[PDB]
C-alpha cells in the first residue's frame, strides 16, 4: 500500500527554500506562437518561454515512474510553454498548474474559459 | 569575414578542399572569446540550431515518415538539448531515435543507452547526426593521428545503414577526427565542413555529407583533407556571432515529401543517381523501424 509521492516531496522542498530543478532545455523560437500549454513545436508567445517537454517532467528528471496506470508521460516528446516570470522553475510550474481541456491553455494563465 | 556574421555559420570553401597540406597544430585567433547568447540559452541549443539553420540551405531528402538517428545525444546535465532542437526542426511525425554512452532524458521517440558499437537496427535511415566526443581526446600526448572507436562504428553504420539520398552530420575537432570518414565524404553528392558561428572559437566542425550515393564520385585522402581543414581554420578567423539565433521564422525543415523507393543495387542508373544527387529520391525499404542495444552479461 506504499507508493512514494514525489509531487509533494518537491513542493515541500521548494517551500523549504530549496533551489528548483535546473537545466531544463529552453528552445529558441519566435515567441509569436499560439501560447498553448503543451504542443508539438514551441508555441511560446511574447509572455512565454518554450521548453523541451522531457526536461520539464519531474518524473522523467528524477528517474521515477509516472503517476498513471499506463505510466504515460504527456510532456516528453513535446514542448511546454512557461510564463516568463515563472521560468526559473519550469518543473514546479507544470506540477502545480493545470491545462484547460477546452481551450488548451493554462488554467489561470491565458485561459478565458 | 564579418559578412558571415549574419549567417548561422561558415562552411569550408571549395578551394581549400582542393589543396594538399601538411597537418599543423591548430591555433585559433578567436580562442578564448565567447559569443553572447540570448538570455538563458545553452550553448548546445544554440549550436544545434545553427547547424539546422545551415542544413536548411542544402538539398536534403525529406520523405514522409522520415527516419533520423542521433548519436552522442546526452549531456553531463542528464538531458538532451540537441535532440530537442532536432525534434523542433524535423517535420512532425518524423521518427527520431537517439543514443549516448551515459544515461539521459530525451524527447526522442526512442533512446538507447550504451556504447554506440552496441547499437543495431534492422532498417536504414534518412539522416544521421553525431555529437560523440571522447573526453580522453583532450590529452595531447601523442601526435594527431586518425582516431578510431566510435569513428570506426560511424563509417560502418553509414555504409550499411544509410539510405541512398540520405545525409550525415558528424562532429569533429582538431584532435577528434577520422581519415576514413573524410574518404567516405567522397561517396556523397556533395560535402563540407561546417563551423557554427556561436562555437567559432573552437576547432569543432560538422562533417556534412549530402545525398549519399553509396559509391565514390570523388577520391579523398583523409589525412590530406583534415590538414586542409585545419589550414582553413588557421588562416580564416571566424567572428563569433549569435545573430542568426534571433530569427527563427523560417527555421522548421521544409517537408519535400521526397519519394522513397526500394531498388536492388543493379537497378541503379545514372538517371537514378541524378535524382539522388538532387535530393529528389530516397532508396530504402519502407518497413517498420526496429532497433536494439547489445547487453554484455558477466
Ligand atoms: N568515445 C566515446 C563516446 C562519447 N559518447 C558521448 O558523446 C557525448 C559528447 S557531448 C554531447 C552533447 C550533447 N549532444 C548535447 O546536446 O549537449 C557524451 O554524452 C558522451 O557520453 C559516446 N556515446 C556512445 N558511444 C561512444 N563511444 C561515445
Ligand atoms: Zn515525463
Ligand atoms: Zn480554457
Amino acid at each position: 500500500a506504499f507508493a512514494v509521492d514525489a509531487a509533494k516531496a518537491y513542493k515541500d522542498y521548494l517551500a523549504s527554500g530549496g533551489q528548483p530543478i535546473t537545466n531544463c532545455v529552453k528552445m529558441l523560437c519566435t515567441h509569436t506562437g499560439t501560447g498553448q500549454a503543451i504542443t508539438v513545436t514551441p508555441e511560446a508567445n511574447m509572455d512565454q518561454e518554450s521548453f523541451g517537454g522531457a526536461s520539464c517532467c519531474l518524473y522523467c528528471r528524477c528517474h521515477i515512474d509516472h503517476p498513471n496506470p499506463k505510466g504515460f508521460c504527456d510532456l516528453k516528446g513535446k514542448y511546454v510553454q512557461i510564463p516568463t516570470t515563472c521560468a526559473n522553475d519550469p518543473v514546479g510550474f507544470t506540477l502545480k498548474n493545470t491545462v484547460c481541456t477546452v481551450c488548451g491553455m493554462w488554467k489561470g494563465y491565458g485561459c478565458s474559459c | 569575414m564579418s559578412s558571415q556574421a549574419w549567417q548561422p555559420g561558415v562552411a569550408m570553401p571549395n578551394l581549400y578542399k582542393m589543396q594538399r597540406m601538411l597537418l599543423e597544430k591548430c591555433d585559433l585567433q578567436n580562442y578564448g572569446d565567447s559569443a553572447t547568447l540570448p538570455k538563458g540559452i545553452m550553448m548546445n541549443v544554440a549550436k544545434y540550431t545553427q547547424l539546422c539553420q545551415y542544413l536548411n540551405t542544402l538539398t536534403l531528402a525529406v520523405p514522409y515518415n522520415m527516419r533520423v538517428i542521433h548519436f552522442g545525444a546526452g549531456s553531463d546535465k542528464g538531458v538532451a538539448p540537441g535532440t530537442a532542437v532536432l525534434r523542433q526542426w524535423l517535420p512532425t511525425g518524423t521518427l527520431l531515435v537517439d543514443s549516448d554512452l551515459n544515461d539521459f532524458v530525451s524527447d526522442a521517440d526512442s533512446t538507447l543507452i550504451g556504447d554506440c558499437a552496441t547499437v543495431h537496427t534492422a532498417n536504414k535511415w534518412d539522416l544521421i547526426i553525431s555529437d560523440m566526443y571522447d573526453p580522453k581526446t583532450k590529452n595531447v600526448t601523442k601526435e594527431n593521428d586518425s582516431k578510431e572507436g566510435f569513428f570506426t562504428y560511424i563509417c560502418g553504420f553509414i555504409q550499411q545503414k544509410l539510405a541512398l539520398g540520405g545525409s550525415v552530420a558528424i562532429k569533429i575537432t582538431e584532435h577528434s577526427w577520422n581519415a576514413d570518414l573524410y574518404k567516405l565524404m567522397g561517396h556523397f553528392a556533395w560535402w563540407t565542413a561546417f563551423v557554427t558561428n556561436v562555437n567559432a572559437s573552437s576547432s569543432e566542425a560538422f562533417l556534412i555529407g549530402c545525398n549519399y550515393l553509396g559509391k565514390p564520385r570523388e577520391q579523398i585522402d583523409g589525412y590530406v583533407m583534415h590538414a586542409n581543414y585545419i589550414f582553413w581554420r588557421n588562416t580564416n578567423p571566424i567572428q563569433l556571432s549569435s545573430y542568426s539565433l534571433f530569427d527563427m521564422s523560417k527555421f522548421p525543415l521544409k517537408l519535400r515529401g521526397t519519394a522513397v523507393m526500394s531498388l536492388k543495387e543493379g537497378q541503379i542508373n545514372d538517371m537514378i543517381l541524378s535524382l539522388l544527387s538532387k535530393g529528389r529520391l530516397i532508396i530504402r525499404e519502407n518497413n517498420r523501424v526496429v532497433i536494439s542495444s547489445d547487453v554484455l552479461v558477466n
